[PDB]
């Protein structure tokens, strides 16, 4: 759904991305922001404030498992919802995961994203990444019935 | 802000709901349920089936809890504090789907209330499901 | 666009439905409902109150011509994108209607088909219907850029 | 709701942006536009290209107005109520434009302040600019 400078724009961008320091500070971030995602990981532990969330094994350990996944469909652009369709079903069927917190997570990423990148992590590459989130989003969703 | 003419359109319609409230409650549910599927999210521990004892036992403390909201929509957050903190400290419903129950709520209600389903009472309980949703949401972080 | 079963239902319905009428209330509930969706019919005359609003002619225009458009529409379940193109583009960049407006309509519609057929509105025709104000909103959003 | 943290949170990072508040603003518009091009529906006026003194100029308008919001934190409601009518009555932008803007401003927040950019203030500044929001839509009906 992207242009070719888009494509050109988040492939660039994901080569300098330590997805597992990435992935941890993103799954962090939602928990310390939007305290209700904490519902679904009431065995990861001390989850009580931002610090005890940020530093907690088990959402880092999580957090790169999600954005090691998220990187696999980052190769198949083009074909983002047969990529996800295991994924999709799987949070439906069995983690019983409202859709609406992978929308949470994308901005969240977004955030870390630039955080992390400054001054490079411009409005057009922000334009492409806000595309491919959503992208990632609805591919998690599609299978929920 | 539920200005006073809303609340006099809310209450008069509400009233209207009656005894019929609870039996209101399970048929938005289930309207929710099948129109906005992800809702079911929340719901993997209840037999889901129409009919279920547990949606209407469940549509019946929704209409409840509402019927408080009426009966104190001038202190819509003590009257619902109770259920503000379970909303925002056990369930964690997020604040999306509080919307889509306000509408099958809606629906529910123009579908039983033929006379009283007016342009101005549709703006009225609109403000106020959306208040509602607000008090119960408040307290999320 | 939907289980054969649901286009029937919903064929169904808008069979026993007076296009000029659902139109115009649709049309007026959403002003009403809806006050800041007015900002676009500040040549429709007065909009004062509920009735100055349910009364307007324009707006009773408008809600006709905007919902047998709608109509056209669900001859071609199969092609929505196809069927409202232009129409995106028109609001996009003559209209410059925030796509917003067309969730809000497809709301107040059905709120207006409830009311309109009471009982005869189950939650089955009801979700059928959503999965169609949804589909015809995602269509007119899809040229915006 | 804004607890004496989220306060605190807020008027430091508010603190850092210093003079630098109608750059951020202006920053912020662009991200939105291109991010969020429905958002361009209210701005058939404006030149969106990049560099445009008119985003820049209303991004100065909006930053300032989020500068009044900070330096009033206790009292936004007055501090907007200016601001709430112009949009309500006559901008009259949907309100799901907001979380747009907001989501797009804590974006530039984040490039910006490496440092000051933490989970907790993050946290602090999401709340805050969902306040602001929230203020800036209250008379919308
Ligand atoms: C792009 C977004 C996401 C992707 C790609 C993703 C991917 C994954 C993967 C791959 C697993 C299984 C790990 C394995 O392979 O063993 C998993 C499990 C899980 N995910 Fe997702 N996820 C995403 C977003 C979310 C979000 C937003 C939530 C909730 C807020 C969530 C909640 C969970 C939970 C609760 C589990 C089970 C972990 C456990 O066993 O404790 N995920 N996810
Ligand atoms: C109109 C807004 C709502 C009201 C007034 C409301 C009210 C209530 C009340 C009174 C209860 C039971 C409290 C108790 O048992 O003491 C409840 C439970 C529950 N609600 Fe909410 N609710 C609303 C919105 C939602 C939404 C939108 C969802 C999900 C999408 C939701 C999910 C739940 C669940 C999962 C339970 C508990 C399940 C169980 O008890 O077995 N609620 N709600
Ligand atoms: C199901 C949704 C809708 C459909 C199928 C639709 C269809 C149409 C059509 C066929 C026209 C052609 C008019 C012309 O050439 O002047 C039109 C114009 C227009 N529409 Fe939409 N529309 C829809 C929703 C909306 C909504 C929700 C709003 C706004 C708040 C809106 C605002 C307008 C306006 C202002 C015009 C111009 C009327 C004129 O120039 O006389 N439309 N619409
Ligand atoms: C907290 C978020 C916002 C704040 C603090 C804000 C504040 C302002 C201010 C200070 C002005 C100029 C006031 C005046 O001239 O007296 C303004 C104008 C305006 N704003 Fe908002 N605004 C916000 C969000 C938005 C959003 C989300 C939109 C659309 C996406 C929007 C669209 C406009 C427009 C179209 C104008 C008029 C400018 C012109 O064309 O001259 N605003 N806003």
């Amino acid at each position: 759904m992207l242009t070719p400078e888009e494509k050109s724009a988040v492939t660039a961008l994901w080569g300098k991305v330590n997805v597992d320091e990435v992935g941890g500070e993103a799954l962090g971030r939602l928990l310390v922001v939007y305290p209700w995602t904490q519902r679904f990981f009431e065995s990861f532990g001390d989850l009580s404030t931002p610090d005890a969330v940020m530093g907690n094994p088990k959402v880092k350990a999580h957090g790169k498992k999600v954005l090691g996944a998220f990187s696999d469909g980052l190769a198949h652009l083009d074909n983002l919802k047969g990529t996800f369709a295991t994924l999709s079903e799987l949070h439906c069927d069995k983690l019983h995961v409202d859709p609406e917190n992978f929308r949470l997570l994308g901005n969240v990423l977004v955030c870390v994203l630039a955080h992390h990148f400054g001054k490079e992590f411009t409005p057009p590459v922000q334009a492409a990444y806000q595309k491919v989130v959503a992208g990632v989003a609805n591919a998690l969703a599609h299978k929920y019935h | 802000v539920l200005s006073p003419a809303d609340k006099t359109n809310v209450k008069a319609a509400w009233g209207k709901v009656g005894a019929h409230a609870g039996e209101y409650g399970a048929e938005a549910l289930e309207r929710m349920f099948l129109s906005f599927p992800t809702t079911k999210t929340y719901f993997p521990h209840f037999d889901l089936s129409h009919g279920s004892a547990q949606v209407k036992g469940h549509g019946k403390k929704v209409a409840d809890a509402l019927t408080n909201a009426v009966a104190h929509v001038d202190d819509m957050p003590n009257a619902l504090s109770a259920l503000s903190d379970l909303h925002a400290h056990k369930l964690r419903v997020d604040p999306v789907n509080f919307k889509l129950l306000s509408h099958c709520l809606l629906v529910t209600l123009a579908a039983h209330l033929p006379a009283e389903f007016t342009p101005a009472v549709h703006a009225s309980l609109d403000k106020f499901l959306a208040s509602v949703s607000t008090v119960l949401t408040s307290k999320y972080r």
